[PDB]
């Protein structure tokens, strides 16, 4: 549940149930600025270049 | 080196698409509407951000034209019959013509901010889209940067830098500073109508909306199978020069223009059959125009030669009006029929018609002889461009990035197949034009039948692999079904 | 086809001329000063408007950038030996390439509201002031405009279109809404300096100007007599593609287009001395023209190749930034020496220049053999532009409009003639050249002398009918004094 | 005294010193607009076509 909220409200998306865990973050529009920000909110609760999927981030929390 | 059209898409008021242009034009309606006087595009804060991979907030701040020009080029990609993907890490120009910014005038009354307001990467975010290695610029010279561009798109191709280029234009009324400003400079018709080379004209009135075609030379597309829609022969790009005022337009500069492109496009008098005026319906650029025309093609004529201009309809588009005007002239060349010019009673006093050998084309009438036509673009800087342009010489599947994106596409192809259009295409020719001219999405739909009614009748039900092996003429299928989200400045 | 160039003219931080901006390189001075941090143009709102016959409410309306462009343009001739008058109803064209409207930004918080804030008549005024026939536009690249302009100019040249051709730039920075953006998107040097290939590099610093260049096919100008500043032999344009961000540039486009712009040139490894960079100074774009640059030109070299950039003298003018760096090529070209780049004080870590065999040029050497140099040009939205230059193969009159003109004409001449480059010259080739090169006004003085010294002495005693038959080698000559007004909106 | 002054103001020039009688009209900067706002002017105290010079229109005057 880490993936659908925390990452939506950062896209900008209304409803977290309108992401999918199916395309890489280059392909749902993030940035390098998007990227850092990611990061740091998601430390609170390149690592995003390694695995560049929602899903495979999904199963490491 | 003659020059090859391949596909084409528009976006116009009252006009989502080549067959509704050509179903507005022949039916002689206007779409110069009140303000919700002048064409509207019935909403433009929408966008399908998911399918070009953007985010909403980036898309928000981004300028409309973009977006409005992304799917003008992705829908003139899929109906030239060409895989979006198979385009990529290849040699392809993009030349979009811009000269407005009303976006950025709105806005400016974030990181993306900068980047949403740049007026190049209107063309450059194609080619991010696309992936292309070719050329991409944006060109201004006013109101016929479209043609300007198509004309530097002809040229690449023709010296090789490009293999397959995007040109055309677009043009948006979004700020009301722009509107008092045109109305502060005097120019706008009291009544809101264009009346192209008729005694009531006073102005002309404005328009807003796009245009984009897929240009390949002759030869290449003759090699790889590609049916054309037109061949440009020949096209040029002068200036006014010394003309008596810099917004006056120069007769001698237009008359050697046109003596110079029918020079080089080796096209004689008596054999072009309707040239397209810029018809902005003013006092003194309409008997300039008729007065040049006349003077170049109206002699050594033994019939009179039809005219007639697409801002009766629409309105004045601006930058983009020029390609579009290129566009009707392209449906002129593939329907061979000739739409009517509306907001014409009686002949302009200052403009001999007889005289001039030229007459409007007011009635809807079939094109008999190959048939050859062209297309100016007068900018009031002083930029005239000019195109000759001639004639050519059983499971369904369906794809899309959403269930809804997915039904609204059988629905589409249920309705096109419905069709007079679609009942000319045999079902074999259909499936294999679906199986191999349309890229292949995530979620997929197969049906299958006998007859057309079938198959129709199981997309509608439903509406609410290497296939080549298993099956003929590529046809025209309808485009993509975009979902729009409004996303717009707060 | 090699396209020669005859003349040049340039507006840029403290450097009001070719042989200011020699002198500013030369002695290794930074024009990067506080705000009255980043380069500036010591006051904008100055114009002639007699000399162009502009009323001053029309010039006080209208956009100071058109003002600079027309003044470059009629410099630019001034100095290539062509007397203005003499191009009329010719095929002369003009590129310029602006991606700026801070004017109209400061102006929209009139009839002539339209003709002064539209970015294309930049160009097109050009064409009404000279009455020339070419063709006229304005290309939006980003921050390469001015390379596509030239290259687009090149083409024309070659495909027979422009006889004559005036290819360039300018970029000013005047409504603050423009820095507070480029201050959002985060991209200024927190220091106002640009460290090109420094470790210490953490952006850069903004800075305008503009510069004109006229081009001309070599062919004609060895017939026509012009003397030579430079020979371009082959340009191309390329856009990044499909990179990993839409900002982020791509290598392998810098590399492609580097090899098939050299292999045009018909230039192998070895015999290009200097490569202008393109210099923003940051972190990412920096490592990757140094990696590109040592693959495609860095291997197969027994000496390191020289590279520098303009921008850490006067900083980055954006879309006028890349003429700019030609400029400079050209003068390197043309007192064969070579000019120090500051802003280096250790190499940058992520920039390995022993493997890459390049090394930055930081002191004043000559240079030895002919002389090839290569300026390039990125656009942040992704179209790169790459231009390889090689080394070309007694009664005195003046004219002027007013009688303050006429004095400070003398003035700039006499002092001219005290200039070792003046002194360079002989009397009777300085006398041909006024006399035949220089256009005659409405107010003439005509002086008589024995010697130098004498003519000097009288021209400055003063500053307080066909020669031809009367008469040599073409020298070159100062250009007009212009007379500039206070011009601005209220 | 009727050419250099209620002409010069039109131009938008400080004093009505600064205008010659040797140039054409064209050539100071009058487009139609001007030129009408100049005949409508001169009324109350295409002519200018017929004599595109300041010096010829003031011997009518
Ligand atoms: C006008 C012009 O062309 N200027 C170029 C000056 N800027 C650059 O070269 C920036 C190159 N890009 C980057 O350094 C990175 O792409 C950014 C801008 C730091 C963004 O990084 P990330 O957030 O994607
Ligand atoms: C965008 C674009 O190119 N639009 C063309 C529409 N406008 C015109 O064609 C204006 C042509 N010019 C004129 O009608 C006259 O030159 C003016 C504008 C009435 C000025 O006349 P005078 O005051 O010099």
């Amino acid at each position: 549940e880490t993936v659908r909220q925390l990452t939506a409200h950062v896209l900008g998306l209304t409803a977290a149930a309108d992401v999918e865990m199916t395309r890489s973050f280059k392909d749902l529009g993030f940035d390098s600025l998007m990227s850092v920000e990611l990061r740091d909110r998601l430390c609170a609760a390149t690592l995003l270049y390694d695995h560049p999927s929602p899903a495979e981030t999904a199963e490491f929390v | 080196e003659p020059i090859a059209v391949i596909g084409l898409s528009c976006r116009l008021p009252k006009a989502s698409g080549p067959q509704e242009l050509w179903q507005l034009l022949d039916d002689g309606a206007s779409a110069v509407t009140r303000v919700p006087w002048g064409g509207f595009l019935d909403r433009v804060d929408t966008f399908d951000a998911g399918f070009f991979g953007i985010s909403p907030r980036e898309a928000a701040a981004m300028d409309p034209q973009q977006r409005l020009v992304l799917e003008l080029s992705w829908e003139a990609l899929e109906g030239a019959g060409l895989v979006p993907a198979t385009l990529r890490d290849t040699g392809l120009g993009v030349f979009v013509g811009a000269a407005r910014d009303d976006y950025a005038t709105l806005y400016r009354r974030d990181h993306h901010a900068m980047t949403g307001l740049h007026r190049s990467l209107i063309a450059n975010r194609i080619s991010y889209a696309l992936g292309a290695h070719g050329p991409s610029m944006v060109v201004d010279t006013g109101c016929s940067s479209s043609l300007v561009a198509v004309h530097l798109a002809c040229e690449s191709l023709r010296r090789g830098e490009s293999d397959i280029a995007l040109a055309g234009g677009v043009n948006l009324n979004i700020a009301a500073e722009s509107a008092r400003e045109t109305a502060a400079f005097g120019g706008l018709s009291p009544d809101g109508q264009c009346f192209t080379f008729d005694a009531r004209a006073n102005g002309f009135v404005r328009g807003e909306g796009g245009g984009l075609v897929v240009l390949k030379t002759l030869r290449r597309a003759l090699a790889d199978g590609d049916l054309v829609h037109g061949v440009i022969l020949a096209s040029a790009v002068n200036n006014d020069g010394p003309s008596d005022t810099l917004t006056t337009p120069s007769r001698r500069a237009q008359e050697s223009l046109l003596t110079r492109v029918y020079r080089r496009a080796g096209v004689t008098p008596t054999e072009v059959g309707y040239v397209e005026l810029h018809g902005t319906g003013t006092k003194v650029g309409d008997p300039i125009e008729a007065a040049a025309l006349g003077a170049v093609l109206g002699t050594g004529r033994d019939t009179p030669l039809p005219v007639g201009s697409i801002k009766t309809n629409i309105g004045h588009l601006e930058g983009a009006a020029g390609i579009a005007g290129l566009i009707k002239a392209l449906l002129q060349l593939r329907r061979r029929r000739l739409v009517p010019s509306l907001n014409f009673s009686t002949p302009n006093p200052d403009i001999p018609l007889d005289a001039l050998n030229l007459r409007v084309q007011q009635e809807s009438a079939p094109w008999a002889t190959t048939l050859v036509a062209g297309v100016s673009s007068f900018g009031m800087g002083g930029t005239n461009c000019h195109v000759v342009v001639s004639a050519a010489p059983l499971p369904w599947v369906v794809s899309a990035r959403s269930p809804q994106a997915l039904r609204d596409q059988a629905g589409r192809l249920a309705a096109w197949a419905d069709s007079p259009a679609g009942r000319e295409a045999s079902p074999v020719d259909i499936g294999w034009s679906l199986a191999t001219s349309r890229t292949h999405f995530e979620y997929r739909a197969v049906v299958s039948g006998s007859d057309r009614d079938e198959l129709v009748a199981s997309l509608r039900a439903l509406a609410s692999v290497d296939w080549t092996a298993y099956f003929a003429a590529r046809v025209e299928l309808p485009t993509y079904a975009f979902q729009r989200s409004r996303h717009w400045l707060e």
